[PDB]
RNA sequence: GCAUGAAUGGCGUAACGAGGUCCCCGCUGUCCCCGGCCGGGGCCCGGCGAAACCUCUGCCUGGCGCGCAUGCCAGGGACC
RNA sequence: GGGCCAGGGUUCCACGGCAAUGGUCGUCAGCCGUGGGUUAGUCGGUCCUAACCCCGCCCGUAACUCGGCGCGGGGGAAAGGGAAACGGGUUUAUAUUCCCGUACCGCGGGGGUAGGUGCGGCAACGCAAGCCCGGAGGGUGACGCCUCGGGGUAGGCGGACCGGCCGAUGAGGCCGGCUAAGCGUAUAAGCCCGGGGAGUGCCGUAAUGGCGAGAACCGGGUGAAAGCGCGAAUGGCCCCCCCGUUAGGGGGGUUCCGCCGAUCCCUGGGGCCCGUGAAAAGCCCUCCGGGAAUUCCGAUCCCCCGCGACCGUACCGAGAACCGACACAGGUGCCCCUGGGUGAGAAGCCUAAGGCGUGUCGGGGGAAACCCGGCCGAGGGAACUCGGCAAACUGGCCCCGUAACUUCGGGAGAAGGGGUGCCUGCGGGUGCGUAACCCGCAGGUCGCAGUGACUAGGGGGGCCCGACUGUUUAAUAAAAA
RNA sequence: ACCCGAAACCGGUCGAUCUAGCCCGGGGCAGGGUGAAGUCCCUCAACCGAGGGAUGGAGGCCCGCUAGGGGUGCUGAUGUG
């Protein structure tokens, strides 16, 4: 005859990822490597400046925006003025530039 | 990107001598700007190996200094033979 | 005692050959008996970097069919279009006899005798002055500022090498200058003949000095001549 | 080192092989000669007056 | 060893031929006289001459 | 795996077979497109592939049905230009 | 300055060093002063089983002696 | 652990054995005896050339088997270039080689057809788009280091549902749900074509950037890895049943969704060189002349038939199949590859597959002293010692805060201080998503101890030498040399 | 020249699988940190100029039992291994 694998079981891991999900097993104590490691350098800068591009050209093809605005967000957005588009609309907001 | 005196010799951190290091930035930071083309009149030129330079708008290449397109001998050659 | 490194490298091994394959080629002029009497023009193809020339190099293809390998001028432009003839004008990237050459000209590539190929002022930055022409003889002042007299019928190219003003930028790193040496199978690192042993050069010993006065006479013998050699005087002047 | 350890690396390409004139393991594969008798270096036989080999051969 | 030129084969089988006990009918016509050759080898220990 | 494969000129996949073993199919790299005589561009008409590629397709395949195919179009009417005039 | 010194260089020097060298906080069985415990050997039993070395032998005190003796001299002691 | 060089050369497989070998024993074996085992048009050599070597002429040498430049010829890589094949099964031992299924390349041959004498697009181009010989040109072959974006595939994770096992015939867990070459087929980036006619600028990238030398914006062409369909379900896998002294015979599943994602592939940016990172055979296209073709010539197109030689192919591939005299803790080979959890991690620890109990003498024991490895140790804290040798202290991550000096870059993680678990919820980032990965906030609560194991810097102040990275007496000196 | 023992000297040849140097063709180096040149952006004043945040990945750079390489101290084990 052959024997039927005894394959490892996942049942904790599952529960413990359901739970960090949750919010746990995320506390200080509980990390080894460095923040900026955890968290890409790069890749967060290119995912934030993306979203940004896009929300944009959606803004300008709504046509909630015109031309010149839109030109003004883009090069603001490339600079880095807005750390995401929540902080984009809040200054679209204070500024009245919305339509 | 902001450096008081390093400049392109930023790069070599404390090492290699301050006299060493000024002249390898200087070097660097005339020969990494961008230079007339011969040909089409524009700045956009650009050292590819030594002594060889090509433009980047009208893809010329040319033949120049080891650092610089262009140097006092063969700028005095220039003159004299117009 | 034992070799010198100099007398090692009159046998030719590995260690001191010269890596005559990796570079481009011979740059020497067309055949003499194209040239007489007759001027041909050449377009400039290509543009490129020798691994061991101090300058860069450049093809030209000839009106005739012939490609060949030279030195190309500063400021020379792809797709340009040179002499080479008795009756080419006077420009930079043509070769004219020296007798047709104004004084005053900045010329590179100067045959020794006419149509050996050219001998003198070929590394980069280098350039040589037209003095004089003389029905008998051409003075031209070399980059080293001697005067030297041709034969009205050597060939000459007008204009400088390019490359010239590379000892502005120090090499800094060691494996800077490995990789320079190395290009050109230079022997580097190099000893000191003061720190090695007594039976391998003339200034060994175990106290780091010479022996002996360090200028050598002319008439020494192989393995002798390390040095000043026959030096008119030493220090600074 | 020097010893034990570096008559590891004798797993290289050996340095003499059989050859088709002599019949004995000396053929320089290489440098392409015999040690022992010359074969692809010279037409003549490999001999000196101050080797005994080939006279061991025939007992001479 | 895992390619091999047909002449180095060949050696190494004769060699392998060559290597085998001395047979016993032999032994008795020789009267226990002759029992062992020169050329036995064996593989770990004794190594061909090539 | 062997020493002829270990070099990376061959590029290595791991397929799975119907029989469920894990097997390595080599294969070499394609050799890369055309360019330009003159200007050194890329070409248009002509497939890339390796010289039994080229082989399994026919002569119309393998380059574009217009003069001077080894030139780019804008090559082609300078040269073709340049002929005229001078013919003329 | 027995007997330093300017390219067999003089002086200074940020950074660097399994380089040499001195001090301070902290730490500790390095030490005062050593004591417990764990596993492997050591020890016994069953097996396979050598080598270095070897003039013969083999107790001491004081002496003689080639001047520092298990072997000699006079004494002491000693079961295997 | 898996696969496979060089080297070894029969150590490979079965059966019969234990006189010797095996650090003990032996019914066992890499040992002994007897028989057997390596199947190629597609894998490699064979072909090309690189560093380099040889031979002929020639010159030198008293002379040569010696030394040599220049010409003519030949060799030179089993990891460089280079025509073509995959899957299932089969043997005690061989498999891309043997059998079955389905393909491809080279040469030659027999029909038909395209073309010789044909078309569609303004264009980039789309096409079956003549045959034989010689030559020229272009492309590919054909290439460095660093770094980044995009597309894809292996592999992995979670859920549903068919079967089996375990579990209480609870909850839950685990196993299987598979798919090669070859044919047909498209886009992505780049590049290109036609229309278009901008600046108090416009458009765009991760970033660098682009524009009257033609930008936004419209259409269109050519273009990779892959996926898809046939191959292909009768095949492989899981399960159930009738037979079971023995030997066999049948019936079912083999379906989806959502994620992470490579160091494995494809394709583009950018940056560096006083460093420039091979040649040739071969293959494709175009063009030049030459030769036939008209009740004829004739394919790079479709169908079919014939032939494809020689050599290697067993096995170990190493803590016992190699070298070192050895079944040697060294070297060669760390030469190519690595599921789950914690975690930044190819770290440490535990574990699945796979392997092993042969890093091979066993048994006994308060059975000591002593030696080597390890743990702890009251009070004091270097009083030891040539010398803090050895050991200990610190140790990960987040926040605050950091001196003299300085070549202004550093010193720097200076120094120094605070926090760290678990549970119940909220809020933020990217995201279609309550998918996936990260970032904060409030409360409750346990212990001596929350980086609770593992992983895991102690620090500061003076002086001499050498600027720094680097090299050295293989086997007493690593240093200021 | 009763017998044995030298360190050494000379001739001709054999070795670069170890090791030293160079040429040709190839394979390899987990993970993290710092942040040079370059390219920019925002807030106010504007005669000047101050304040704040980004992007970018260079280095014979840093930590690192990845692989691989070396051999400082214990003057540790072994030292007829
Ligand atoms: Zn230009
Ligand atoms: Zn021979
Ligand atoms: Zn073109």
């Amino acid at each position: 005859k052959k024997k039927p694998i005894k394959g490892q079981s996942r049942y904790r891991a599952k529960i413990r990822h359901e739970q960090k999900k949750k919010g746990r097993h995320r506390g200080p104590g509980s990390r080894k490597g460095k923040k900026t490691a955890r968290m890409g350098k790069k890749e967060l800068w290119i995912k934030t400046i993306r979203a940004l591009r896009k929300e944009l050209r959606k803004l300008k093809a709504q046509k909630k925006i015109d031309r010149k605005t839109y030109r003004m967000l883009y090069i603001r957005a490339k600079g880095g003025q807005f750390k995401n588009k929540h902080q984009l609309y809040l200054f679209l907001e204070e500024h009245g530039l919305l339509k | 990107s902001g450096t008081k005196k390093v400049g392109s010799a930023g790069r070599f951190g404390a090492r290699y001598g301050l006299k060493i290091r000024r002249r390898v930035a200087a070097v660097e930071a005339k020969m990494r700007q961008k230079h007339t083309c011969p040909v089409c009149g524009r700045k956009a030129v650009k050292r590819i190996s030594t002594g060889i330079w090509q433009c980047q708008k009208c893809g010329a290449t040319f033949a120049g200094g080891a650092y610089l397109p262009v140097t006092p001998a063969g700028k005095a050659v220039r003159r004299i033979t117009e | 005692g034992k070799s010198l490194i100099q007398q090692r490298r009159g046998k030719g091994s590995p260690t001191f050959k010269s890596p005559s394959h990796r570079f481009r080629g011979a740059v020497k002029y067309i055949p003499l008996n194209y040239t007489q009497e007759k001027t041909l023009r050449g377009v400039v193809e290509e543009i490129m970097h020798d691994p061991g020339r101090t300058a860069p190099v450049a093809r030209v293809k000839f009106e005739n069919g012939i490609e060949k390998l030279i030195i190309a001028p500063e400021g020379l432009l792809v797709g340009q279009e040179i002499y080479i003839g008795p009756d080419a004008p006077i420009a930079v990237g043509n070769t004219l006899p020296l007798a047709k050459i104004p004084e005053g000209t900045y010329v590179y590539n100067i045959e020794g005798i006419p149509g050996d190929g050219g001998k003198y002022v070929r590394a980069g930055g280098t350039y040589a002055l037209v003095v004089s022409r003389e029905p008998d003889k051409v003075i031209v002042q070399l980059p080293s500022g001697e005067l030297k007299a041709f034969n009205p019928m050597c060939r000459a190219t007008i204009g400088v090498v390019a490359g010239g003003g590379r000892l502005e930028k120090p090499l800094v790193k060691a494996g800077k200058a490995y990789y320079k040496y190395k290009a050109r199978n230079k022997f580097w690192p190099t000893p000191r003949g003061v720190k090695m042993n007594a039976v391998n050069h003339p200034f060994g010993g175990k106290e780091h000095h010479p022996g002996k006065p360090t200028t050598t006479s002319r008439r020494a013998p192989p393995g002798r001549k390390v040095g000043h050699i026959a030096a008119r005087r030493t220090g600074r002047r | 080192g020097s010893g034990t350890a570096t008559f590891g690396k004798r797993n290289s390409t050996p340095t003499h092989i059989r050859c088709r004139r002599c019949g004995r393991v000396s053929y320089n594969v290489k440098k392409g000669y015999c040690a022992a008798c010359g074969f692809g270096r010279s037409r003549r036989l490999r001999k000196y007056r101050w080797s005994k080999k080939w006279k061991k051969k025939k007992n001479a | 060893a895992r390619n091999k030129p047909l002449a180095k084969k060949l050696r190494l089988a004769k060699a392998l031929k060559q290597n085998r006990r001395v047979p016993v009918w032999v032994i008795v016509k020789t009267n226990r006289r002759v029992l062992t050759h020169p050329k036995r080898r064996y593989w770990r220990r004794t190594k061909l001459k090539e | 795996m062997k020493p002829m494969y270990r070099s990376r000129s061959w590029r290595r996949k791991y397929v799975r077979t119907p029989g469920g073993r894990v097997v390595i199919h080599f294969e070499r790299k394609k050799p890369k497109i055309a360019h330009c005589a003159m200007c050194g561009r890329p070409l248009n008409g002509i497939p890339r592939g390796r010289p039994v590629e080229m082989r399994k397709l026919p002569k119309t395949k393998k380059r574009p049905e217009r003069p001077m195919p080894h030139l780019c179009p804008r090559c082609m009417r300078k040269v073709m230009k340049e002929q005229i005039r001078a013919q003329l």
